């Protein structure tokens, strides 16, 4: 595994910079799109609206992320009810067969760009009920998953770390910069 | 009697055919994000195929295909159609290559010359170098050596490129299969 | 009975409804050889292909205890398994292969198998072990070969 | 008079002495119709006398409840309203008869599925 | 080899035959509503065949009690389909569309493997 | 790019209040030669993990050539 | 001094609003117990004795007997109630 | 004298024993057997027809007053001929006691619903029908309560595979979730947790024929 | 729908806004828990009960632990009782905060959710500090709890309790006497006493309507013998008094902790029997018998004598019972689990009849249904 | 700022090793047999030097429930639930740990695990 | 890259023609470098005088179960658990 740089070696490395695309763009047009691409990502990154799914006993720890101790809202994360206004879905709990068509539909109704987070073992791979006769073995069978948060339930910080991974994943989208090459 | 390319048991057909099975086919679907690709990829995923899905754009478009297959049976590989070093990486382990790359119109970076004839040739030429056993290509049904226009003064360029791309494919990969559809439909079409 | 009001439902019911209320109390006769395959919900494909082996679980040769072979059992055919492509686990599409049920006698086991439409075949019940003498004194015998050279 | 019963949806009873007396009177008539040897007839007939006399013996509901225990007078009525239903219903079932269904073999055996050696 | 038992719904095969036909009525009446209220590819004629095809599955059933149970379960689905509690996916579940044909001939199965 | 996962295991306990003693102020820390330097959680990266079976195949196929 | 709390004036104002003297919910290092504690010396059990401790007496599993049949165990050998009356009212 | 062994509650045992006999006289037609469990809990084994009568008797009789019906548990035992057993757990608030009533039924034979006596059994009976497949005659509207719509079979019978026969997946051709024959990446690994040496000798000779 | 808690599917029959019929379609969280238990050793099945009634974590274990003990016919040490009883109350205080916290959100009030979930966060540090998990402790076990409390925990348990009265008062000021709160609850969902008994009701639903019943008092099973506390009763059987009962239960539970913390003795944590409870690790490394028993208790588990039992407790939601059957093997033959909410939801058909959505949403909260209980 | 936690916290897994460097695990398979989720798969073989050891040790973190029974059953403390709780990935496959991944954690987290065991073993 | 062809201590590696290497084109193959077979081999044996000695893994309750070894034979003797070697001279 790639280990972190030592202090002395890191003592020379240049400051990272904010944009993951750097300021090394050859042309003006490319550079403007790169900077303009950051503006989109800065927007979507800032305000990520979950859907308030809350299926099973991960759902309780999905409340304590909104509790004052950790305060999801500090990061611009605001819970919402309608899937139209919701941007992210946190599938937290055991997605049984009876639910499975309902999650698919609710996910479909969510407008793009939509990212899915899988909370806990139940939604990751079927978890403790993996072999049950009425459990979908992981929600990735039904909807694409963008971040997997392990745990049972994941700690509140663990989910917070998951959300920040989604911000970083959002931060590095190349929606515009890849249109130029296309 | 066609020789068996490799006798390693791990690379042989196994199972009942469900998602956990294995066809012994390691496909590479160029242009899986398109309209046809959504349906080709899913049908492969049913059988148990392992597929590499190169994608030129942002991952968001192609991430939806991960549901089609099973764990470890779908892999994405960013690639640029012009760069052959990118393409070799995605075809150096495959038994089958499927070329669903094309466009109904031109772009600022890709004219019909670059996509249908030069691009498709590059995918086929690289495939032969790697040693892909099979290859599949798509082309229009009305494809002709020199198609005459009917209502638009320059409306036949798309077919001209398709015909020329068909030949170069057969030039680079002589045992390539060619399927010539006509007016495909059925959703997202 | 006693004065207390009569039930409106039975008191007002037409004679026809009381009659079918009687024969639904019924106690009709039906044959005892039945097949519950239609209602058991098994996929039809399994019922046609998979045999069931009535048998006593085999005693563990590496132990002397026996109270784990005091039952009859059913185990289905040993259908295919294969290496998992990703991690190499064992994989199978054989739900019934996981199965096991216990019974008191083969007659019950056959009765259960017939009632569910399974095809069955019984392993020969182990005959009760013949009596063995197992005397101690013969280990020290005057002219017989049973005399032990060790101790 | 009790201000409130203390239980939601249970109303204070006017003349509980009369209502109980009628109910116990009705029960003994329904029970009378049952065969004499029926053990149920012997018990309720014995019981209802012990409740019935206390209802007439005491004229103060608070004293009545102590004399009988077994809850408030309102509940005493609620109980009495049941054995009418039971006693009436049971004149139809005739439970005193012999066992309707002889038990099957091994139907109450635990642990199950063991070879039995004759 | 006969035994005394408690009937389920009917006392005679003729009554059982009578009940089963009613279940066919109610389904056959209901197909036009199911097509409208479910976003599914199948048409009325196709579905009306599926009703015929499956009532034929239980062709050899003889015991009245078994026929009663099939009609109890058969009726339960119809109420769950007369209502739209069953979702779009469940209705099409009667066709097994996803599962592709498995050849039956010996030579094809052998080549395909177990 | 600060992450919660950049904290090396030396200070990790002190940072989550598992102990009141920083690594400098405790001598119970080991210094084995096989310990590894810290690393981030590397996901969506060319340096990420990917599982693989750790057992060589068991059945050997007969070689006709020899 | 030791607590990061708002100025004296606001504390009076906050105290007035709540209608009661306020105890700060937030936990401070001084109130709690130290996170690195001495190690424990958990006591033994009643049956760590070195003698007269035969399992044949202490054990409970081997003392349970099958269900008792009430009707027969008389034959081989105020009205009754399930238990003691309670005033649930 | 020995702390580990649980101390039996004799006073509660004494009352249940006598009242256990009491039921046997009042309901000879139905009560097959009465037994006091090792947990000092009373069990009343009744014939299949005596469900509604016996339940009514316990709820309405002065001495019983088992007003509160707590549970209806179903137990599947393929060994027995009437494989399905149904257990009612009743509570008597006035007398502060619990009693159990058991009955047995076959795959097909219906079992008289007790919604009347205690209409708390509206859903419990629905569950039993769904999980095991025991039909309850005269029920208001019997219907599956737990399993999926159109789920075929009855999962909690011991003769039902643990993982079921069919999984679910999303098929982008059909734009809906589809059911396929089951296919597990890793099988359920059995473990043979069978002891070769009997440990509880008290039950070796129990239950003579 | 947010108020449905992601499981419930009420197929309402709306005549405007008033509900004429409610069909609680259940089973969206059926995970065949009770069939998996039939395949798992008794110890391997303990985590399943943390999942049932997932807001009352250590209360479900206690029900399972008590059941196995009755079949095993063993007794727990004195110290373990107090630890159990202490954590039963802490769980009860947790659960009622969720009920009050969740119920407030359904009505619309927001602050009580956050003012209480701040205390809830502190409480689940004690779970984390003894068991190692903030939820699903898997701490209570048939032989008694699995580890001794950490040194110095009890000081922090006191510190939380000493301040918890103030927190509950502030929420009470904003909620109890609020004119709007009363209107959203008063006379909504009336449960007459004779109706409740017939329905299998229990817990606050039973005591909401004036019935004096509490299993801790009637059928005590732990240190509840050795403590004294009151029981809240409601006369009107509506949502409002039931709400008051929950708040009052949180006061009394805070009283029990005052007695547990002072009366805790010093002694062993597990029952001595190493054939039911694993032996100490230090003894495993040293003595042959300890290693054999450790080996067998974990691979094969312990043998429970054949029999059946029904134990129940006063779980915060209601009466939580487990009808456990043992066939003499290492695995349970069948484990039926009473969900206190099962009876409660069966009665939703009538209680909320002739009411509109704002009332039905209120009723759903006061039924106090944590799904997973209802869906085994 | 983050935490607080306690030394008993159950998190990501890790195979420890002796101070010599030799792996502690001896493929006794108690952990596999007790795992409620059947999340553990072990295949053992007589090593070249003749020591009982694993050629395979896989944990399916999407099936584990972080119960902690594995670390209680291990007779040699080979498997432990390390302090780490920040290991969310972007792919399902990366959540299936094989022995090399588990061993790497046991080296990255060695210092902190050895400190938790010392401060906690007496209770356990 | 290098890691693809590296052979793990358990002795497994994908053949250069095996397709399963495809999974590593966008990821890495961590092969642990601290092979236990060599580190234990590095530690020298312990000379003893008594006829039988015990190894407990070195740290009592934090080590492995106490096992006793008999040193009568000439060859240095390995501990089953920890792999340490003992010898009498
Ligand atoms: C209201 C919104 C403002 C909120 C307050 C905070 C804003 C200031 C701030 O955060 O400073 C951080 C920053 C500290 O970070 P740093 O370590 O120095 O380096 C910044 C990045 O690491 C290095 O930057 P980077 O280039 O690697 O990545 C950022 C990327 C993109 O910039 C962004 O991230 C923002 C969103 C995209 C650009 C938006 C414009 C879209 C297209 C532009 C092309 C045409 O490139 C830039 O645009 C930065 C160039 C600066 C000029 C902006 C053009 O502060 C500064 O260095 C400058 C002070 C802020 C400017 C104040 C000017 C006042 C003028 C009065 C009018
Ligand atoms: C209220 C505040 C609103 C803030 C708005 C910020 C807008 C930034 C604009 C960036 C484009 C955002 C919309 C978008 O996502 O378009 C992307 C599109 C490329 O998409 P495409 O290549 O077709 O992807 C394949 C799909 N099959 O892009 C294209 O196809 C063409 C891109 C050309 C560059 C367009 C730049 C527009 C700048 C607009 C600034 C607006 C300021 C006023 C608001
Ligand atoms: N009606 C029909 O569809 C018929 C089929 N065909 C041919 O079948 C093929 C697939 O059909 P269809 O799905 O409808 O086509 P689509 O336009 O729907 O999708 C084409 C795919 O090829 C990719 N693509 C296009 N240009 C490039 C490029 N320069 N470099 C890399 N990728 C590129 C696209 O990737 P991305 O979108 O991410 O940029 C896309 O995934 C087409 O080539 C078509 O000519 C022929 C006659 C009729
Ligand atoms: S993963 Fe664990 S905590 Fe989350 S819902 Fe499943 S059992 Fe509950
Ligand atoms: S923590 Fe529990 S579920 Fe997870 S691997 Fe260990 S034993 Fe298995
Ligand atoms: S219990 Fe410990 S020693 Fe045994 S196989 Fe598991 S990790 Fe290895
Ligand atoms: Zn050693």
């Amino acid at each position: 595994q790639q280990t972190l740089p030592v202090a002395e070696v890191a003592q020379n490395l240049p400051k990272k910079g904010y944009s993951p695309f750097g300021t090394k763009q050859s042309s003006v047009a490319e550079w403007s799109l790169a900077r303009l691409d950051d503006l989109l990502n800065w927007g979507r990154k800032g305000s990520i609206w979950p859907l308030t799914f809350g299926l099973a006993c991960c759902a309780v720890e999905m409340m304590h992320i909104a509790a004052p101790r950790y305060d999801m809202d500090r990061y611009g994360v605001v819970f919402r009810a309608s899937p139209r206004q919701a941007d992210v879905i946190i599938v937290a709990g055991t997605l049984t067969n009876k639910m499975a068509p309902a999650l698919r539909k609710v996910y479909d109704q969510m407008p793009e760009p939509r990212w899915v987070i899988s909370m806990g073992s139940c939604a990751n791979g079927g978890g403790y009920y993996h072999y049950s006769y009425s459990v979908v073995r992981g929600c990735d069978r039904i909807i694409p998953v963008d971040i997997y948060v392990p745990g049972c339930p994941p700690t509140a910080e663990a989910l917070m770390y998951g959300v920040l991974q989604l911000q970083k994943k959002v931060k590095r989208m190349k929606t515009l910069q890849m249109w130029y090459r296309k | 009697p066609r020789p068996l390319k490799t006798t390693n048991p791990a690379a042989m057909k196994r199972g009942t055919g469900g998602r956990s099975s294995f066809n012994g086919i390691v496909a590479t679907v160029f242009g899986a994000t398109g309209f046809v690709g959504r349906y080709v990829c899913n049908k492969l995923g049913k059988s148990g195929t392992q597929m590499i899905l190169p994608y030129r754009g942002d991952d968001s478009d192609v991430i939806r295909l991960k549901v089609t297959g099973d764990l470890g049976q779908v892999l994405f590989h960013f690639y640029n159609l012009e760069d052959p070093a990118s393409i070799r990486d995605a075809v150096k382990h495959s038994n089958v290559v499927i070329n669903l790359v094309g466009r109904d119109f031109e772009t600022k970076n890709f004219k019909f010359k670059d996509v249908h004839v030069n691009g498709a040739e590059r995918i086929a030429r690289i495939a032969r170098e790697a040693g892909v056993e099979r290859f599949i290509h798509l082309s229009s049904l009305n494809v002709e050596a020199n198609p005459k226009d009917l209502y638009v003064k320059g409306g036949s360029e798309w077919l001209k490129s398709k015909y020329e791309g068909e030949l170069r494919v057969r030039d680079a990969f002589p045992n390539a299969t060619i399927i010539r559809p006509a007016d495909i439909y059925g959703s997202e079409d | 009975t006693d004065g207390g009001p009569l039930d409106p439902k039975t008191a007002l019911a037409r004679p026809e409804e009381l009659e079918q209320r009687n024969k639904l109390s019924g106690k009709i006769t039906v044959p005892t050889a039945v097949n519950l395959s239609p209602i058991s919900g098994v996929p039809e494909e399994h019922i046609r292909e998979r045999r069931v082996r009535i048998h006593i679980p085999p005693k563990n040769a590496m132990q002397s205890g026996t109270d784990n072979v005091n039952t009859w059992q059913i185990e289905f055919d040993n259908r295919e398994r294969w290496e998992n492509p990703l991690m190499g686990w064992a994989s199978s599409g054989d739900p019934l292969s996981n199965m096991n049920v216990q019974f008191g006698s083969p007659e019950e086991a056959i009765t259960f198998c017939e009632r569910n439409g399974w095809r069955w075949y019984v392993d020969g019940a182990a005959k009760p072990k013949k009596e063995r003498v197992k005397n101690y004194g013969i280990n020290f015998a005057w002219n017989k070969r049973t005399r032990v050279s060790t101790k | 008079i009790k201000a409130s019963t203390g239980l939601t949806g249970l109303a204070v009873s006017t003349n509980p002495h009369h209502t109980l007396s009628a109910l116990y009177g009705k029960i003994l008539r329904a029970v009378s119709k049952m065969p004499q040897d029926a053990s149920y007839r012997k018990y309720t007939e014995q019981l209802v006398k012990q409740r019935a006399d206390s209802v007439a013996q005491h004229k103060d509901i608070t004293a009545l409840e102590k004399a009988v225990g077994c809850g408030q007078v309102e509940e005493l009525i609620v109980q009495a309203e049941n054995e009418l239903i039971l006693a009436r219903k049971m004149l139809g079932w005739k439970p005193w008869e012999k066992l309707v269904q002889a038990a099957p073999a091994k139907q109450w055996d635990w642990p199950p599925a063991q070879i039995m050696e004759p | 080899a006969v035994q005394q038992v408690r009937p389920i719904l009917s006392v005679d095969r003729e009554e059982a035959r009578k009940r089963a036909l009613n279940l066919y009525k109610a389904w056959y009446r209901q197909i036009p509503y199911i097509v409208m209220d479910y976003d599914i590819p199948m048409t009325v004629e196709q579905c009306r065949d599926k009703l015929r095809e499956e009532f034929v599955k239980h062709r050899n059933v003889t015991d009245i009690r078994v026929i009663d149970m099939l009609v109890i379960k058969g009726q339960m689905e119809l109420k769950e389909s007369v209502e739209i509690w069953k979702q779009k996916g469940h209705i099409m579940r009667y066709w097994k569309e996803s599962q592709d044909p498995k050849p039956t001939d010996f030579l094809s199965k052998f080549i395909q493997g177990v | 790019d600060y992450d919660g996962s950049m904290i090396p295991a030396e200070w990790y306990g002190w940072m989550h209040y598992k102990t009141d003693l920083p690594p400098i102020r405790d001598g119970c820390r080991p210094k084995y030669k096989w310990i590894a330097d810290h690393s981030e959680n590397l996901s969506g990266t060319k340096e990420a993990y990917y599982p693989y079976s750790t057992t060589p195949n068991k059945v050997e196929a007969w070689e006709p050539k020899a | 001094a030791l607590r990061r709390d708002v100025s004296p004036l606001i504390q009076r104002i906050r105290a007035f609003l709540l209608g009661r003297e306020h105890n700060l919910a937030l936990r401070f290092e001084d109130g709690l117990a130290d996170r690195t504690q001495p190690q424990p010396e958990i006591p033994d059990g009643p049956s760590h004795l070195l003698s007269a401790n035969y399992y044949c007496q202490r054990d409970g599993r081997r003392e349970v007997l099958p269900p008792i049949d009430l009707v027969e165990q008389q034959k081989q050998l105020k009205l009754p109630t399930p238990g003691k009356v309670y005033a649930w009212d | 004298d020995k702390p580990t062994v649980r101390q039996p509650d004799a006073v509660a045992r004494s009352h249940l024993s006598d009242f256990g006999r009491y039921v046997a006289e009042c309901l000879p037609k139905y009560v097959q057997k009465v037994q006091l469990t090792a947990g000092d809990e009373l069990e009343v084994l009744i014939a299949p027809e005596g469900v509604v009568p016996v339940l009514q008797f316990l709820k309405d009789h002065h001495q019983a007053q088992f007003t509160n019906l707590v549970d209806i548990a179903g137990v599947d035992v393929p060994c027995r001929k009437n494989r399905f057993e149904v257990v009612y757990n009743l509570l008597s608030l006035r007398y502060n006691s619990r009693i159990r009533v058991k009955t047995y039924t076959d795959e097909l034979t219906p079992l008289d619903s007790a919604c009347e006596v205690h209409k708390a059994a509206n859903w419990y009976e629905r569950e039993i029908w769904d999980m095991y497949g025991v039909f309850f005659a005269n029920h208001p509207d019997l219907r599956r309560i737990l399993t999926d719509y159109g789920f075929e079979g009855h999962p909690q019978r011991r003769d039902f595979p643990l993982s079921g026969y069919v999984e679910l997946r999303y098929d982008d051709e059909k734009k809906r979730v589809v059911c396929e024959p089951l296919e597990l990446a890793q099988e359920f690994r059995k473990f043979d947790l069978s002891a070769p040496w009997e440990q509880f000798p008290n039950f070796r000779n129990a239950n003579p024929p | 729908h947010p108020a449905a808690h992601g499981v419930l599917r009420l197929v309402l029959e709306l005549d405007g806004e008033t509900v004429m019929r409610a069909d609680p379609h259940i089973g969206l969280l059926h995970r065949g828990t009770e069939k998996l238990i039939e395949y798992k050793t008794y110890t391997q099945a303990l985590p399943y009960f943390d999942r049932l009634d997932y807001v009352s974590m250590m209360c479900n274990e206690q029900c399972y632990s008590l059941a196995v003990e009755k079949l095993l016919n063993i007794d727990v040490p004195l110290r373990a009782k107090y630890i159990r009883t202490l954590f039963a109350e802490i769980t009860r205080i947790l659960n009622h905060i969720m009920a009050v916290g969740t119920h407030a959100l359904d009505v619309g009030a927001l602050t009580p959710f956050f003012w209480l979930f701040e205390e809830r966060e502190k409480m689940m540090e004690f779970y984390e500090r003894v068991s190692g998990a903030r939820m699903h402790a898997a701490y209570i076990r048939p032989g008694g709890v699995s580890l001794d409390m950490p040194l110095g925990l009890m000081d922090d348990i006191y510190e939380f309790a000493s301040k918890f009265a103030e927190r509950l008062d502030e929420v009470e000021d904003v909620l109890t006497t609020n004119r709007i709160w009363v209107q959203r609850t008063e006379d909504i969902g009336i449960v007459t006493a004779e109706e409740a008994l017939n329905y299998g009701f229990s817990g606050v639903m039973l005591r909401g309507s004036g019935i004096k019943w509490d299993l801790r008092k009637q059928q005590p099973y732990d240190a509840y013998n050795l403590v004294n506390f009151d029981v809240p009763i409601g006369t009107k059987g509506d949502c409002y008094d039931r709400y008051l009962c929950r708040v009052e239960e949180m006061r009394q539970s805070l009283r029990i902790i005052d007695q547990c913390l002072n009366q805790m003795p010093a002694g062993e944590i597990k029952t001595d029997d190493a054939k039911v409870a694993p032996p100490s690790r230090s003894e495993m490394k040293t003595s042959m018998e300890a290693l054999i028993h450790h080996f067998k208790l974990f691979t094969q588990g312990y043998q429970v004598p054949p029999g059946a039992t029904y134990t129940a407790i006063e779980a915060p939601k209601g009466e939580f019972g487990v009808y456990l059957i043992s066939d003499g093997s290492s695995r349970p033959y069948r484990c039926k689990i009473k969900a206190p909410g099962f009876a409660h939801l069966a009665a939703l058909e009538k209680i909320g009849k002739q009411h509109m959505l704002a009332d039905v949403v209120a009723i759903i909260g006061t039924l106090d249904v944590v799904f997973g209980e209802i869906d085994r | 700022e983050k935490g607080p936690l306690s030394p008993r916290f159950r998190g990501e897994h890790a195979l420890r090793r002796y101070p010599s460097g030799e792996e502690r695990c001896i493929a006794c398979k108690l952990c596999e047999a007790i795992c409620p989720a059947q999340a553990i798969t072990i295949e053992a073989e007589e090593r070249a030097d003749g020591s009982r050891r694993t050629t395979r040790y896989d944990i399916d973190m999407t099936k584990c429930i972080y119960c902690g029974f594995c670390q209680e059953a291990c007779p040699v403390d080979a498997i432990v639930e390390g302090p780490n709780f920040e290991f969310s990935t972007e792919t399902h496959e990366e959540l299936l740990y094989n022995k090399e991944k588990l061993l790497c954690n046991g080296d990255k987290w060695e210092s902190e695990i050895a400190s938790n065991l010392q401060a906690d073993h007496l209770y356990r | 890259r290098g890691d693809i062809e590296k052979v793990t201590h358990t002795g497994q590696v994908f053949d250069k023609e095996d397709y399963r290497n495809a999974r590593f084109v966008n990821a890495k193959r961590y092969v642990n470098e601290n092979w236990g077979i060599k580190l234990i081999e590095e530690v020298p044996p312990k000379e003893c005088t008594e006829r039988v000695v015990f190894c407990d893994g070195g740290d009592g309750p934090l080590g492995h179960p106490k096992v006793y070894i008999n040193l009568d034979k000439p060859g240095n003797h390995i501990c089953g658990y920890c792999g340490l070697r003992f010898v009498k001279k």
